[PDB]
RNA sequence: UUGUUAAAACAAAUAAAAUAAAGUAUGAAUUAAUAUCAAAAUUUUAAUAAAAAUUAAAAAA
RNA sequence: UCGUCUACUUAUUAGUUGGGUUCGUUGUAAAGCAGAUUUGUUU
């Protein structure tokens, strides 16, 4: 037992922490949208992703290949605009996670366009482990990238992806796997000499427009809090996308509705009609859109040039 | 098509902005406190370096009531209506703003408690002091306690006449910070209550 | 409640009485059960008749030795088996206050009502469902008995701790180790499958 | 502040002489409106002491008591008479 | 914490709630002699309420607190 | 379930005189907008439908038909209401100033405390989050069951 | 430095409770009550608590332009005879509005008249249960 | 309900050059 | 009606002087898990533990944890398991905690608990081994894939068909040719079915 | 007052009333450089200065 | 010393379509530049 004054002090500070964290109210600003964990520690990046074009170019010039991680629901809006603007000489492998919910037709269209451009699209499901993904990445490296000059050197892949998409989870999984096998970078397979290099700030989007935030909250990337962004702004956009699709009978069959709804108020009242208030009803609708019982959905549009 | 469901949410919110700016013309004049008024005249001379203007200091508090349409709006709106949350939140915000303007007055006003449901006349500043949670209202409370200690420390016998059981009981009845029946600090503006009942 | 809150640790004789009662509680239950079964098998005074006698406040339904039984069990041997509520006790007082013919008439009416209630008790009403979901117990005499037993246990173990310990001291707790690992999981501390672990590190991760 | 003894049961046609007291239960206190409370361990203990004291007083026609028990005993004997 | 052992012992041993009226002490005397359903139970002797002035030895002997 | 022209005519005629309009139209409009009309008072239906036509802001219809009058009549009704509130408040003032102590309670009690609203909201949110966790765990268990069989060794 | 809180001054410490006997104070109370009666601010009443408890009453509070009328049920009468003390406990319900008032007699701007000295304890119990249920509902909705 | 056709046209919403497409920073600066 | 009767039994025991037992509470928890009404089971568990002074049993804890898991409250089950303390050790509670830690966020924690109980305690069975192998499949470490087989051999406890199939899959992933071929031969000798993907992979390798 | 549940119950914690815990005898222990010990303000000398000096006047239990 | 800079440009037409991508006031030449700047024997 240490000093009693120190015991009293730690008791007092723990009680203060408890009385500070007892409040269930969540603050407006999404801390997750700006925090980004790395090897040095938790970092907060400010600014958009356009003013970092040369900082991205100087690193994609050093890296051997470009491993990007995006979400299949909204491919283009999650990533880097300068990567799509300026052509990257290095081969790119784009892993679309949560591919079970995206439109199969849009998935084949985007993978066809990536094959036409020179990139390789890999769609990963929840049942698939990261081992098959990293094995396919190794196969891509040994099939596309040329042989290194010196035998001891390794090929580097710059990882571009938001921490909500699964980049941080993949990094942690590979790190723990390597640590358990042996007991700023991350080695995956030592026989082909493949290593990965992460860039937190270049992938952290930071600020976003209204519709961008709507799409991110509908996909589950950005958090949702009552002070900053009510559920109405996102659920009405979801229903507007569903109405632009025009599948009213399909909405009814999915939500177990007596008839095809006419308006958003009608949708809310019909979901309310188990009994629950409109707020939790809209929360359950958004949760349905998150879990993905509604399938073959793509919120991000495709430009004319990518559709050609 | 277009953003029908999005524009409908924006249209209803624009209506709430207009019907609440309309209710501003229905006001109830409340004369400010004597000590608080001199505190605004003092802070104005140091800020603007000029004598205070009778139209800027506003010795009469302009409190705004909730619009007559809004109370009957949430009334006939079913709980299953999605548009009830956006108008309920609009009323909860105005219900607190009304408290913020009410605490600046010191004239006698009807205040009922919610514990034993007793209606009594109280002064809004001293009654709603613990609920409003304003630092300037906290700093003036600490300032007046020192001002009383300065007078009592200069003359100890001054406490005998000023602070007596006859004087202390009289001042508590003059500023009923709690209900004389249930002794509860929780209270409500009766004017806002009767405005909500006869319309709902 | 006051004794359990501000109870000075008992002496030798009080400890002995508490231990004796706690040890012979089972013998007391066995002997009251034996008295009751002897009564119902040799005299035919069934629990229905015993409850009727309880409600009418009549001792003719019991033989002579019932009132001669030990006082510690004389009151339980008669009306301990059959179920009784605080409402039933209040109704017994009301009957005892009311006249005898009204006693019998209202008791027969209430007995018919209770039999119909028992027939209808197949399902649960909304109030009973709410009480079962909440956890509130209207008939908390079992709770009072268990709380008295726990208070006796505490007042007896406060004298000699090694006398009535809950878990053996020398025996290690694999379930406690599993709960330790589950606390690691709860706090999110990375467990690399390497046993043992560091409790100071778990506490640091917790804070 | 309020005495539940004022709640009258089985009221008679004519109002009682006291109409507010028991009158045996004295509601001992220190203000002049009440009886002097002799030091006891509880109000129940005080009532038990008063009961035994007035019983012995009625039994043996005299009682020698110390402290504030004498005025209480005298007033209770008055109420008994 | 400052709670006196003797005083707390007396408070926890004996009751404090005083009677309110003679009708109330009568109702209490009625409701006291009631059997315990599942409790421990206490001996209800045939002279528990009867006058103990002739039973107990010290109820007539000279007393100082009662003054003979 | 309402024609556009019929809804426009109803919204235009409710400001002037809604008595001549049939009440079945108002009933079905309340059904559409998910309104609550009292079944024991026929005036409640017309009051609800006129206040809902008030709170509804047709960007083109009202602005073209009556820019000033459509809010003007509603402002007149609001002036009537605020004068009624002033009268009732003065009545409460005089009765509380004359009587010794006065108590007032409402059976409907149309008033909700702010902290109570927040607590109910977070409570229903926690229940919905528990059900969301149920769904998530079911999905993860199904994914594990699929990976235990479909995954082939390289 | 130093001050004194108590004063042993003779004029302050002397009392007159012994000489209060030569003042007919109860007669002064009755004279004030009779003056109020003759002025019309109150009207003499002789009923008992159980008799008046549960009797309908109508009270008009005079107020320009319209005096406010209120019909309620007497819940408690504080005095059995007329006096300057008085006190009546009325309970009145409007459309979805319950209220419990304590009417003092002798107010000129307040005219309360009980429609019948006789009362119905059954209706009294009904009103009492209604008021208690309303109060409990209000407290439960508050907390 | 999983493989049902749900396609979104590009002319219904999210027009190019809109205040919703542009972030609030640029609009406030302008 | 079955749920109503299940709650009525406990209400009747509460009304009477008797008290329900740990097996009754476990069966009631399984009933609530079947009925998808977990708040009732949790309220009954609280009422049994905090004021009724009924010590928790191994089967009772395993039943309540299995109910939480089946309803899908894996995090709440983890919390309750962390709160658990002073309960006898049994293979049922062991495999239930293994399921809980498998479905939890950290699949390595159940492996750590198994290595902790490996020194002493109840002997693990084929179900526990299947749970360990499923957790290894979910996580992806597989570093002790042959260690599990060595432990089973030294424990001298037979394995089930699913156990042997998961072990075959683990060995094929860990490219242990000799051990995989030996296990395939002994599986064909025992005449126990295998997974279709594993059989196709074996036939393509041969 | 807060929190939980349900369309009132439970747990916490203090601030008002109420209850007790002597004015009788019995009677220790920590401590102890000391003038019948320097009430206060100002200034100053080697670190709180209760060390010095200048104003001033600080009653007893 | 708390400054500002998510669009210019090259073409195209009448909103559509492909390429490329900071400035500056004042002090100072050390009196300027990492990080900390807290203490009630208090219950
Ligand atoms: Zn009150």
């Amino acid at each position: 037992v240490h000093d009693p004054v120190f015991m009293r002090n730690v008791k007092r500070v723990l009680a203060s922490y408890k009385e500070s964290m007892d409040h269930s109210s969540r603050k407006g600003m999404s801390r997750e949208a700006f925090v980004d964990i790395n090897e040095k520690g938790a970092a907060w990046y400010l600014g958009h992703m356009q003013l970092a074009s040369r900082t991205l170019a100087e690193k994609v010039k050093d890296a051997d290949f470009v491993l990007e991680i995006r979400d299949a629901r909204l491919p283009f809006t999650t990533g880097n605009p300068n990567l799509q603007k300026i052509i990257i000489d290095r081969p790119r492998l784009i892993v679309f996670n949560k591919a079970e919910m995206s439109n199969e037709d849009c998935n084949r269209v985007i993978q066809q366009y990536y094959e036409r451009t020179g990139n390789f699209a890999l769609f990963t499901s929840a049942k698939r482990s990261w081992r098959d993904t990293v094995e396919a990445v190794q196969r891509f490296v040994t099939h596309i990238l040329p042989a290194q000059r010196f035998k001891t050197t390794a090929n580097v892949g710059l990882v571009v992806g938001m921490p909500n998409v699964g980049k941080s989870t993949l990094i942690n999984s590979l790190r723990l796997a390597h640590e358990y096998q042996f007991h700023k970078l991350v080695p995956v397979c030592k026989d082909p000499n493949i290593v990965l290099y992460d860039s937190p700030g270049l992938t952290l989007p930071g600020c976003f427009a209204k519709e961008a935030g709507l799409k991110l909250a509908a996909c589950g990337i950005i958090p949702t809090n009552d002070i900053t962004l009510p559920r109405s702004l996102v659920a009405r956009y979801i229903y507007d996308v569903l109405s632009a699709a025009g599948v009213g009978e399909h909405m009814a069959e999915c939500l177990h509705l007596p008839r095809a709804p006419i308006s958003f108020d009608d949708c809310i009242s019909m979901i309310c009609e188990g009994n629950l208030d409109p707020s939790r009803a809209q929360k359950f609708l958004i949760h349905d859109f998150q879990l993905g019982n509604l399938g073959r959905i793509t919120l991000d549009k495709l430009p004319n040039k990518v559709r050609q | 098509p277009q953003l029908f469901s999005i524009e409908s949410y924006e249209t209803q919110q624009r209506a709430l902005r207009n019907i609440f700016n309309e209710a501003g013309r229905h006001c109830v004049r409340l004369r400010k406190d004597s000590k608080w008024l001199l505190e605004e005249r003092r802070a104005f001379r140091q800020s603007h370096q000029r004598a205070p203007t009778t139209k800027e200091v506003s010795p009469h508090v302009d409190v705004a009531l909730a619009p007559v349409g809004a109370l009957k709006l949430s009334k006939y709106l079913s709980p299953c209506s999605a548009s009830r949350e956006v108008v309920e939140h609009s009323l909860l915000l105005h219900r607190t703003v009304t408290k913020s303007k009410l605490v600046q007055s010191s004239e006698k006003t009807l205040f009922r408690c919610l514990r034993c449901f007793h209606v009594y006349a109280a002064r809004p500043r001293t009654l709603l002091r613990g609920e409003v949670a304003q630092s300037w209202l906290e700093y003036e409370a600490e300032a007046e306690k020192e001002e009383r200690a300065r007078q009592l420390a200069r003359r100890p016998h001054l406490r005998k006449k000023k602070y007596s059981i006859g004087r202390q009981r009289a001042s508590l009845a003059n500023d009923p910070r709690c209900c004389p029946l249930c002794r509860s600090t929780k209270a409500q503006w009766m004017m806002e209550y009767v405005h909500h009942h006869t319309h709902g | 409640h006051m004794m359990d809150k501000f109870g000075q640790p008992v002496g030798a004789r009080e400890f002995h009485r508490l231990f004796k009662e706690l040890r012979h509680a089972d013998n007391e239950a066995e002997t009251i059960e034996r008295h009751q079964t002897r009564l119902v098998e040799e005299y035919g005074v069934y629990p229905s008749l015993r409850l009727d006698a309880y409600m009418l406040d009549d001792d003719t339904y019991f033989p002579e030795w019932v009132n001669a039984l030990p006082y510690s069990i004389r009151d339980r041997v008669k009306f301990g088996s059959l179920g009784l509520t605080e409402k039933d006790e209040a109704l017994r007082v009301t009957l005892g206050r009311m006249p005898l013919d009204r006693r019998r008439r209202e008791w027969e009416r209430l007995k018919k009502a209770k039999e119909y209630k028992a027939a209808k008790e197949e399902t649960l009403t909304l109030a009973e469902l709410r009480d079962a979901r909440q956890g509130k117990r209207r008939f908390h005499w079992l709770q009072r008995k268990r709380q008295k037993r726990a208070s006796i246990l505490r007042r007896l173990a406060l004298r000699k701790p090694d006398a009535f310990e809950l878990w053996p001291s020398r025996v290690v707790d694999y379930s406690q180790r599993i709960a330790f690992i589950a606390q690691h999981v709860e706090n999110g501390l990375d467990t690399k499958g390497q046993w043992p672990l560091d409790p100071e590190e778990l506490a640091r991760a917790r804070v | 502040k309020a005495r539940y003894a004022g709640i009258d049961d089985n009221p008679t046609i004519t109002y009682k002489p006291w109409d507010t007291t028991e009158p045996l239960m004295a509601d001992y206190g220190w203000t002049r409106g009440k009886l002097p409370k002799f030091r006891a361990r509880s109000p129940f203990h005080r009532q038990q002491i008063a009961r035994r004291m007035v019983t012995e007083m009625i039994r043996k026609d005299y009682c020698i008591v110390g402290g504030a028990r004498a005025p209480a005993l005298r007033i209770l004997a008055d109420h008994v008479v | 914490y400052g709670r006196r052992y003797r005083k707390m012992e007396t408070r926890s041993k004996r009751r404090m709630r005083p009677y309110a009226s003679l009708g109330e002490i009568g109702l209490e005397n009625e409701l006291r002699k009631e059997p315990r359903i599942n409790a421990k139970g206490l001996n209800n002797t045939d002279d528990e309420d009867w006058p103990r002035h002739t039973k107990s030895w010290g109820d007539g002997m000279p007393s100082m607190r009662y003054g003979s | 379930l309402n024609v556009d022209e019929l809804q426009l005519v109803r919204s235009k005629a409710s400001t002037g005189d809604l008595d001549e309009l049939p009440e079945s139209l108002l009933r079905r409009y309340a059904y559409q907008f998910s309104l609550t009309w009292k079944r024991r008072h026929p005036l409640s239906l017309l009051e609800a439908v006129q206040w809902h036509s008030t709170t509804l802001l047709p960007q083109q219809l009202n602005e073209e038909g009556g820019a000033s009058p459509t809010p003007a009549l509603r402002r007149q009704q609001e002036d009537e209401g605020v004068h009624k509130t002033l009268e009732n408040y003065e009545a409460f003032r005089i009765i509380s100033q004359r009587t010794n102590n006065l108590q007032v309670v409402d059976n409907k009690e149309i008033n909700l405390h702010l902290k109570a609203i927040r607590r109910e909201a977070l409570r229903k949110e926690r229940r919905a989050e528990e059900t969301l966790r149920r769904e998530h765990s079911l999905l993860e268990a199904a994914a594990l069951a699929a990976s235990a069989k479909s995954f082939t060794p390289p | 430095g130093y001050t004194r809180e108590r004063t042993n001054r003779h004029f302050f410490v002397a009392r007159a409770n012994a000489f209060f006997s030569r003042l007919p104070i109860a007669r002064v109370q009755r004279s004030l009550a009779m003056e109020a009666v003759r002025e019309g601010r109150m009207r003499p009443w002789k009923y008992t608590k159980e008799q008046i408890l549960g009797a309908p009453v109508t009270c008009n509070f005079e107020y320009n332009p319209r005096p406010v009328r209120l019909i309620g049920t007497v819940m408690d009468a504080h005095t059995e005879e007329t006096s300057i003390k008085g006190g009546l406990k009325v309970y009145a319900r409007n459309e979805e509005t319950n209220m419990m008032l304590w009417i003092p007699p002798g107010n000129p701007k307040l005219r309360h008249e009980v429609t019948s000295t006789k009362g119905s304890f059954q209706h009294y119990l009904d009103e009492r249960d209604k008021w208690d249920e309303a109060w409990i509902t209000g407290r439960a909705r508050m907390k | 309900p999983a493989s049902r056709n749900i396609v979104v046209p590009d002319a219904v919403h999210a027009k190019v050059g809109s205040p919703d497409t542009l972030p609030a920073e640029i609009l406030q600066k302008r | 009606r079955v749920f109503h009767l299940a709650n009525r039994l406990l209400l009747d025991a509460d009304k009477y002087v008797i008290l329900p037992t740990r097996t009754t509470y476990a069966a009631f928890f399984t009933i609530c898990s079947l009925h998808n009404a977990m708040p009732f089971a949790l309220s009954r568990f609280k009422d049994a533990v905090v004021n009724l002074h009924v010590a928790v049993d191994s089967t009772m804890a395993s039943a309540i944890l299995e109910g939480l898991v089946q309803n899908g409250l894996v995090e709440e089950a983890v919390l309750l398991l962390a709160r658990l303390q002073h309960v006898p050790m049994d293979v049922q509670l062991l495999n239930t905690a293994l399921e809980v830690l498998l479905l939890s966020k950290q699949p390595q924690s159940c492996f750590s608990a198994f290595e902790a109980v490996r020194h002493s305690g109840v002997e693990p069975t084929a179900d526990t081994y299947t749970l360990l192998l499923l957790a290894c499949e979910r996580s992806g470490l597989w570093g002790n894939t042959t260690a599990i087989l060595a432990d089973m051999q030294m424990r001298r406890v037979k394995g089930d068909g699913r156990t042997l199939n998961l072990l075959l899959k683990g060995l094929l992933t860990e490219r242990l040719h000799g051990y995989s071929r030996q296990l395939y031969e002994t599986m064909v000798n025992k005449n126990v079915e295998v997974w279709p993907a594993l059989e196709s992979h074996m036939k393509s390798r041969t």
